């Protein structure tokens, strides 16, 4: 949360990243929110 | 009863604020919270470390 928080506050326009089963949540709320493009080779999340 | 001190020293500010020094009291309330045994409305309440 801090790493994306620090890369949206500098002003990044996309995220390239991984995540583990225990933080994609957070990733994926705050991609979601906050309009932010993120792009993983980490597996596929169960969704839309 | 314990009578150790309760109200934070000061504001801890921003939370994702970094390097983040956690109010070392806290800890204390955990503690504080664990030990706690009563009786309720699910029955007997008692907690692990």
């Amino acid at each position: 949360t801090n790493a994306f928080c620090s890369q949206f506050s500098r002003g990044v326009y996309a995220i390239f990243g991984f995540y583990d089963k225990k933080s994609v949540n957070t990733i994926t709320s705050f991609c979601g929110t906050l309009h932010v493009s993120f792009i993983t080779p980490s597996f596929p999340t169960d969704g839309t | 009863k314990q009578r150790i001190e309760i109200s934070r020293r000061g504001n801890a500010g921003d939370c994702l604020a970094n390097p983040a020094v956690p109010w070392g009291q806290g800890v204390e309330i955990e503690r504080a919270l664990k030990q706690v045994q009563v009786e309720g409305l699910s029955g007997n309440i008692k907690f692990d470390q």
